[PDB]
RNA sequence: CCGGCGCGCG
């Protein structure tokens, strides 16, 4: 057959990030891999955690 | 058992123009936010540094230095700039000015606390009406009632006129006042007790006699409830008409401004004149800093933009109670493709080299310091930013019983997010076990995962006994397993235990098999190719009958004369005697349903030897 | 969860001997 | 290091 190559890739995907700059008023961490910023918690993810009761791995994501 | 009582608390209040000093003492009175040259703090203006804190943490406006009260020249103290997140100012209105959130809002508190029609207020404080008698407990001489719309003739030039000048204005706003002054007086003399029974006994006599009969009861129930709570709270009404305005911080603001320039533009402008009209922009630059698109049409500015107020960006999903506070942003974490393994344990994940040692830097510099390779923190860094050989043995021995946490994008349930052992893999895709991909909802298409380190060794006990894939087999919504092999796996036990061809798809006319002494045998001669995977076979049994079969008596039975006697069932063949208590079992199967018992209970005896 | 309800006589007294 | 608009991925 006709095999294609796409776009998306890794590369371009992969980003990690140990601490840095934050933002000036909120002063979490920034968003966005070109910027290295860090990985959103939300509200979702919040449930989860309170689901299993892990409840000082949810305040270090917090605090 | 004596709970471990924690009695902690938080209460909103009303603020009182006291407490707004306190906050700032400090006022801002020029609207001026930097010098147009050299980009310094105005003093006097919004970020002046003076009132709010020194920028630069330790300098003054001047540019002296000291390390880290006042100075002398510019009067800047001598604090980190940590304060300039926190110290607060305030403008000094000239005249009182209502909180929009208690004028305009419905129902209105302040209409209701009074007992006016909100359309009588509205025009009270918006367009150029006077309130006769605005208080009680000052005697008056006037038959004035209500509000007149119409300026009164006499009140105009007569009694100004008989009552000179000074005298007049001091006794002027007893009689007849206007603007949100004239509220704030009715609410600073109210009885709230006085209401209270008198909201109860107009009650009662409407009681005593439908829909308006109704409303106006509820009427009063509302503000004899209303009136309650102000006499048990240290609240006052007269605080929802203000006299001093806050000002937020600068580091917090660096369109807000906007909208404070306008509140100083125009009441700068009032004092300059001490007139009517100024009062109301003073008061609807309030509004619009405060909460904006509630009086109907919103006030833009120069580029046909609605202006963004404090209630606008406290509240909605984009606000600070749903965005910046429910969900946050953090470090150690980082993001890849997810692709399959499938030699991976249930409880082991694969990173990448650059996330692994993004998420666990401080680990590998600790790790370095602590075996003599480096002989500081920068060191360190900078032997890690080399990717020299030796980073790598460290980052692979801290990472060892350090668990991680992985999680996909829609969190639909708790097992969205799971805890693993990271291992180091080549590449730079995230390596995820098949049998967890349900749970996350996940398929190697496309999808990438989020990972987290646990810091403190309390979340790390937790995620490792707490949120690992062995210890969540089965699903919180009805207790049904979520880790059940699927598709490929679930293909190749069906094909694994699907019998011999039976009937007439294996033989091709009416009929009118190896016999193993044990499983082992019967693999054995698979493997050389003897058997296929589905030949039927007779496999010697030498434990209890335990095969699931229907439950059907033979389908003959071989007496012998001697004693001995054959039954011959659908899928196993029992030898009984009667001179001896000898039973054989013989059981027909495949290569493959021995595969399928051997495979279990192999990794179940395997389990219990490593134990 | 894991926050659920809150998470000298003697000496120089010897014997002489 | 702030918000809008447009285009995408799962
Ligand atoms: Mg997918």
């Amino acid at each position: 057959p006709y095999i294609l190559k796409l776009i998306h890739q890794v590369d371009d995907k992969i980003h990690g990030r140990s601490s840095g700059h934050y933002a000036l008023v909120t002063q979490q961490p920034l968003r966005g891999r070109s910027k290295q910023g860090g990985q959103r918690v939300g509200e979702m993810e919040v449930w989860a955690l309170e689901g299993f009761g892990v409840a000082h791995i949810l305040q270090e994501m917090l605090t | 058992m004596i709970d471990r009582y924690k009695h902690q608390q938080l209460r909103i209040g009303l603020v009182s123009p006291q407490q707004i000093s306190a906050w700032a003492t400090g006022e801002v009175t020029k609207p001026y936010t930097f010098h147009y040259k050299t980009n310094k703090p105005e003093k006097d203006g919004l970020f002046c540094e003076r009132i709010f804190g020194p920028i630069k943490s330790g300098i003054c406006a001047c540019g002296n230095y000291r390390v880290i009260k006042f100075c002398e020249q510019c009067g800047v103290e001598f604090v980190d700039s940590r304060i300039r997140r926190y110290q607060m100012g305030y403008i000094k209105l000239t005249c009182p000015v209502t909180h929009v959130w208690y004028l305009k809002r419905l129902p209105s508190y302040i209409a209701n606390l009074l007992d006016k029609p909100l359309k009588e207020l509205e025009g009270l404080v918006y367009c150029d009406f006077s309130f006769a008698r605005p208080i009680t407990k000052k005697p008056t001489f006037l038959r004035l009632r209500g509000s007149f719309e119409y300026e009164i003739q006499s009140w105009k030039y007569s009694i100004p006129l008989f009552f000179t000048t000074q005298g007049f204005e001091i006794f002027r706003n007893r009689e007849i006042s206007t603007g949100a002054g004239a509220i704030r007086e009715q609410l600073a003399d109210l009885d709230l007790r006085i209401i209270i029974e008198n909201s109860l006994v107009e009650w009662k006599q409407l009681g005593e006699e439908d829909r308006k009969i109704v409303r106006r009861k509820d009427f009063l129930v509302r503000r004899m409830e209303l009136a309650k709570h102000f006499i048990r709270t240290n609240i006052e009404p007269e605080w929802m008409v203000l006299c001093l305005l806050p000002v937020l911080p600068p580091e917090l603001r660096p369109d807000i401004n906007e909208l404070y320039r306008r509140v100083i533009y125009r009441n700068n402008t009032l004092t300059d004149l001490l007139v009517m009209c100024q009062e109301k922009l003073v008061q609807e630059a309030v509004d619009t800093l405060l909460d904006n698109g509630i009086r109907g049409q919103p006030m833009r500015d120069g580029h046909n933009k609605v202006y963004k107020s404090f209630s606008d960006v406290i509240e909605g999903k984009e606000g600070r109670f749903r965005e910046t506070l429910l969900g946050k942003r953090v470090d150690y974490s980082g993001r890849s493709v997810i692709v399959v393994g499938p030699s991976l344990s249930l409880h082991r994940c694969g990173l990448p080299r650059e996330i692994a040692i993004e998420l666990f830097q401080t680990f590998v510099i600790r790790g370095l310091i602590r075996q003599h390779l480096a002989s500081n923190i920068g060191v360190a860094k900078s032997q890690i930013r080399e990717k020299k050989p030796i980073v790598w043995e460290i980052l692979q021995e801290v990472m060892q019983g350090h668990p991680v946490l992985l999680n996909r994008a829609p969190t639909l349930h708790r097992l969205g997010i799971q805890s693993f052992q990271p291992i180091l893999v080549e590449g730079r895709t995230i390596c995820l076990h098949p049998l967890v991909c349900k749970g996350f909802n996940a398929d190697f298409d496309g999808d990438q995962m989020a990972v987290h380190v646990p810091l403190s060794l309390e979340a790390q006990a937790e995620a490792r006994l707490l949120m690992f894939s062995h210890m969540n087999l089965l699903s919180p919504a009805i207790g049904d397993p979520i880790s059940v092999p699927t598709q490929d796996m679930l293909i190749g036990l069906y094909v694994l235990t699907s019998g011999t061809r039976r009937g007439i798809c294996a033989n091709r006319y009416n009929p009118c098999e190896p016999f193993f002494c044990n499983s082992y045998d019967a693999i054995g001669a698979y493997r050389q190719k003897r058997i296929n995977l589905d030949s039927p076979l007779w496999l010697r049994w030498q434990l209890d009958q335990r095969v699931i079969a229907s439950k059907e008596v033979p389908i003959e039975v071989h007496y012998e004369s001697f004693g001995n006697y054959h039954e011959i069932y659908a899928h196993y063949l029992i030898v009984r005697s009667v001179k001896k208590e000898t039973l054989y079992i013989y059981i027909r199967t495949t290569v493959g349903h021995i595969s399928f018992y051997r495979e279990i209970e192999e990794a179940i005896q395997g389990f219990s030897q490593a134990c | 969860g894991t926050g659920f309800n809150k998470g000298d006589i003697l000496f120089y007294h010897r014997e002489f001997c």
